[PDB]
């Protein structure tokens, strides 16, 4: 009998005394003051963590945590890659207009609409373009801007749009939030009271994965293909038959970009190789680097970087990995000419006053994880307003009405 | 205890098989295949050659009842690697190095490498037989409309570039993309002819290799339970075993159904009890 | 299932000995002899040689809990051929067709005879070696005083 | 499944169809209706038989039988052969005087002691006398005749004397009964008021035979010759250090003994063989044959073969086993002159008036299974007189104070 902290809940099948038991540590601990582990850090007792929403607790070598319903992620990114509310990935590289995410599920208040087009020549597609319906209001994501398209006559759902480092932040008032980063790469993220009301290609969010294959007449299929045909809005668009393989079709890209494609599993990210998973990301980093062979592969390549980057600031890693050689970054062109404010922040943690949260205008998710250039405003006007790119005195920003900016 | 050379044993002696009880049955049909049936709703297949693996199946009504390395069974597979101690851990190896049912165990870790690359002169031998599994000309393409053979391809060239034995992960890989696809009716007779084909031959004198080799295809001494040991829901396994008729004898060949035995010993087909002994069946 | 040649044989197959479980166990130290224990507390002892035999032990928690050919055990001994239905049949052969365990078995009855009687040829063997019980210079007058 | 009405309780572990079953009778029969068994004869449903105080009833293939308590039984009988109350049969050959029953056991109300003496040259012994101690009164019986030796003054524990067949009979008021057949064969009945309260050679009567080889020391040994022995009157009496063995001691007299002992095993008595095992009263019938060396083994003999015909008797097999050849009996000794009243009855079962029983007197136990010579008394006197042996008018028998006959 040689009980170890970590065995507790083994069984003890097949040095400390009686009593007493091993805590991975050091000497001989009793059983209430047992220490927790996570992610490979050894945490003693009475310690906080917080998961995404909630707050934990190391008790007496098991964890406390709060039982609080957090927003649920879909993701869109790259050459056709996919992970649904309930976490699933799979690939789908269709070329029509597809269904992401709905309530129109078998009446109805939004849906987002993507347009993937080929991107290549060896038959992957992208995700080039994103349609915001709400209610009878229309945005659109394209060409690097959002449009309003037919904004109605009196409902006018209260949206708000503004910049984030690097990406576009739609937000809603109902709990649709879109965040976007300007090329391919896509976040819905929906508050919880959408659970089990929707459908599409990113699932229908009732923390239960083996079920989001539901095709758009309610049948649960085992294929990538069969589903992802069916969320198709024209009838006239093909059907996908095959996936195709770019680095089989492009053999003389490969060694290029399995050598660049290695960051990841090197030991510049080796912080966050006990956190996330690099093994998804490099795969798709390789996928997405061999089919970019019509031109700019460079911006292929360093947003699949920023992918997983940005899952290691989320879950406590912040990593430094861009340099002059290696995807640089130029935020030195936003400064007034050689005062030196914007300062690119490689994990967004920066909480600063802008002219809408001096006026108590506040968001219902943490976006201080998205990677960009951030201001840092001086002590003669330390209020940024955010419309113009410029800090203002704290009396001379904005008006903010209907969603547009009046000096 | 399953040692990894047949010798089951219980309770650190061996056992002779079949070995039938009241809570549990292990039974031995292919000599490289063990087939353990619970009354809890626990089966077990225990695979021999050309390496040992395992496949464990359990009813439906523990759903969401279940601990270990194989997860909690739920619908769900993101809270697969939740440890026993609240929280879902992020890596495979930081998972399973809570499920060490020895504390003297060292932890182990993930490894971020791939073996193809390590050993380039098992990396084209890994790439020109894995290759069946993708390609149509082979019996492998009749799978493809049911299985998707995308995944096994990239673990089938994992431990073919990894094993210091490459024919023997080559061929127990490839022998789990065709016992997959027969879970979903498509049934491979004869994908074993210029690949794995080491061992087809070896079968004695009277009995054939098999691809539907089941339990219930035993010998004579079966026919006389006929409705104790027979343990349905199993799958087919193959090895060497005889055709549509001339069921098993006591020893060696095979003899047809008319002088097969009566068996208790087993007697032979000459002996009256008032039985003749005849065909299967007793005159009793 | 222990059959007159060895070949003990558990649900219709044969078993390799010892065979220890959690309920029971069966032992076979002498090749001539089979022990099996019980959980419950039962202890049997089958002999193979030279003919046939079978000692069974209880424990004295059992005690007035059990039925069959050997009695209820219970410290008389009157009451031993008390039948399953009631009332203490007279001889041996009587109570004992109560307890068959196939229906289509004939029914036995006494023998009021002896068989030194009916064999005079061995009948003088039988006395001559059987006679060491009860003579004092062979080694079995050593137990005449227990 | 065929199940038999006599394998209910076996278990059915290794025609009629399903419902009905085998009775053992005929033909197939349903469970409610199904026969019962006693000692190879088949009872049908609501028959009613006697054991020995009770009254059983076939009910549904099994007995229900009334429980109440009987009287028990001593025996003892030939050249030293016991039967204890609870059913041990031993052999014990002392030369002294025995306690047979005492309730003196360590206050008290009576005693029975017997006295043994040499009857034979091999050492063996037989019962000779009889003294019965009830309070103050000593009974003696000895010489084919009761004597009353010190009358106590005004106690006088009521006892009664009658002679019933061959034997003598001794009653008391308290519930204690003692048989005799004048020679060497002595029966002790006791009340059930006298359960687990007695000792002696006879056991304690409490229904558990493992017990009744208890010393005078209150001492249970295993030996037959350390628990008799300890029941010796005198101390200066010896100790018996062997049983013997009379057959071998008289190689001359076995011949004759197992030829007519024999007859206990024959077809005279194969009514009885059902209900009474033989066996012990065979082998006590050629050990009281080879020991009667030294004159009168007629009378060593037809005490033994009546032995068992009276167990016979009182389970219900009337056999008559006597001819003129074989234990003659003379009782047309007792006719006057040559009218024929006294007749011999095989088997008791004839109950008559005598002058006691027609006016109110009755015993407590039944003696109507007790081998003798019965009056049949006429029809102008028919009321039996005992004391005398005269059938006389219901008028003039008698009057029966203070257990004497005034006529
Ligand atoms: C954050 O979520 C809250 C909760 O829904 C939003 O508050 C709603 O605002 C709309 C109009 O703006 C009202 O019609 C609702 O009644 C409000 N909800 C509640 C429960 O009072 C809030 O608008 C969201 N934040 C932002 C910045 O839009
Ligand atoms: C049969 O037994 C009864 C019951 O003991 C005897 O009745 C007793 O008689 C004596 C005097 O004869 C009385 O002192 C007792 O009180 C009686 N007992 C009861 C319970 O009343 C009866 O005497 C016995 N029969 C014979 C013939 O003696
Ligand atoms: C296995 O398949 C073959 C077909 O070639 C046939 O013998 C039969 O269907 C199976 N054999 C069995 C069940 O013994
Ligand atoms: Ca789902
Ligand atoms: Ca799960
Ligand atoms: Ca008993
Ligand atoms: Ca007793």
């Amino acid at each position: 009998r040689a009980l170890s902290c970590q065995t507790l809940a083994a069984g003890y099948y097949h040095v400390c005394p009686d009593g007493l038991m091993d805590d991975g540590r050091g000497g001989c601990v009793v059983e209430k003051e047992c220490p927790c582990v996570h992610n490979n850090d050894l945490y003693s007792s009475g310690a906080k963590i917080k998961v995404d929403c909630n707050t934990c607790t190391c008790k007496r070598g098991r964890w406390v945590c709060t039982q609080a319903v957090c927003h649920g992620t879909c993701s869109i990114y790259g050459s056709g890659h996919y992970i649904t509310f309930d976490g699933k990935y799979y690939d789908f590289d269709g070329h029509c207009s597809y269904v992401a995410v709905q309530d129109y599920c078998g009446l109805g208040s939004f849906s987002i609409i993507t347009e993937n087009v080929p991107c290549g020549t060896t038959g992957v597609t992208c995700s080039k373009a994103i349609k915001i319906f709400m209610g009878r209001t229309e945005l659109k994501l394209e060409d690097k801007h959002r449009v309003v398209i037919q904004r109605d006559e009196g409902h006018h759902v209260a949206y708000t749009t503004r910049e984030v480092g690097q990406y576009l932040v739609v937000e809603s008032s109902t709990g649709i939030i879109v965040i976007w980063d300007k090329r391919t790469t896509v976040f819905i993220k929906l508050a919880p009271s959408y659970k089990g009301t929707v459908c599409g290609l990113c699932g229908n969010f009732d923390h239960r994965s083996n079920n989001d294959f539901t095709t758009r007449d309610h049948m649960v299929v085992s294929s990538e293909l069969d589903f992802g045909n069916s969320w198709k809005e024209a009838p006239t668009c093909p059907d996908v038959s095959t996936n195709p393989e770019p680095c089989s079709l492009n053999p003389h890209r490969r060694s290029w970009a399995e050598k660049q494609c290695s960051i990841l599993k090197s030991s510049v990210f080796s912080i966050c190789h006990s956190k996330v998973d690099p093994k998804p990301f490099y795969e798709a980093c390789v996928h997405d680097s061999c089919s970019c062979d019509t031109g700019g592969d460079c911006e292929c390549f360093c947003s699949a970087v920023a992918s997983y980057a940005q899952e290691c600031t989320k879950e406590g890693a912040c990593v430094f990995w861009r340099t002059p050689d290696l995807c640089p970054i130029f935020c030195d062109y936003y400064n007034p000419p050689h005062e030196c404010e914007w300062h690119y922040e490689p994990c967004g943690n920066r909480s600063f006053e802008t002219c809408r949260t001096i006026n108590g205008i506040h968001s219902n998710i943490s976006v201080s994880y998205l990677e960009g250039c951030y201001p840092r405003c001086p002590k003669d006007r330390p209020i940024y307003e955010e419309d113009l790119k410029k800090c203002v005195t704290a009396d001379k920003c904005g008006c903010y009405v209907e969603d547009t900016h009046y000096p | 205890v399953f040692k990894s050379d047949g010798s089951v044993l219980l309770n650190q002696l061996q056992v002779n098989l079949p070995h039938v009880t009241a809570s549990f049955s292990v039974f031995r049909p292919s000599s490289y295949h063990i087939m353990v049936s619970m009354a809890i709703g626990v089966r077990l297949q225990v695979q021999l050659a050309p390496v040992m693996q395992l496949f464990v199946t359990l009813d439906q009504a523990s759903q969401g009842q279940v601990q270990g390395l194989c997860g909690n069974f739920n619908g769900l597979e993101g809270d697969d690697f939740k440890t026993a101690s609240g929280l879902v851990e992020a890596t495979g190896a930081g998972f399973a190095n809570t499920w060490k049912a020895q504390s003297t165990c060292h932890d182990k870790l993930d490894w971020l490498d791939d073996p193809c690359s390590l050993n380039i002169e098992s990396a084209n031998y890994a790439e020109h037989w894995c290759s069946l599994l993708k390609k149509t000309e082979t019996p492998f393409g009749r799978c493809h409309s049911a299985v998707d053979p995308a995944e096994y391809y990239k673990r089938c060239k994992y431990d073919t570039c990894n094993c210091q034995n490459n024919e023997d992960c080559l061929c127990a890989a490839l022998s789990s993309y065709a016992r997959a696809c027969t879970a979903k009716g498509v049934m491979l007779w004869g994908w074993r002819e210029h690949v794995c084909n080491k061992d087809v031959g070896s079968c004695p004198n009277s009995q054939v290799f098999l691809y539907n080799l089941t339990t219930c295809q035993q010998t004579c001494r079966s026919l006389s339970e006929a409705d104790s040991h027979c343990l349905e829901g199993f799958a087919p396994v193959d090895g060497c075993g005889c055709p549509d008729h001339t069921f098993l004898d006591e020893k060696g060949r095979c003899v047809p159904l008319a002088k097969c035995s009566c068996y208790g010993l087993y007697l032979e087909a000459g002996d009256v009890v008032r039985c003749v002994c005849r065909d299967g069946r007793l005159h009793c």
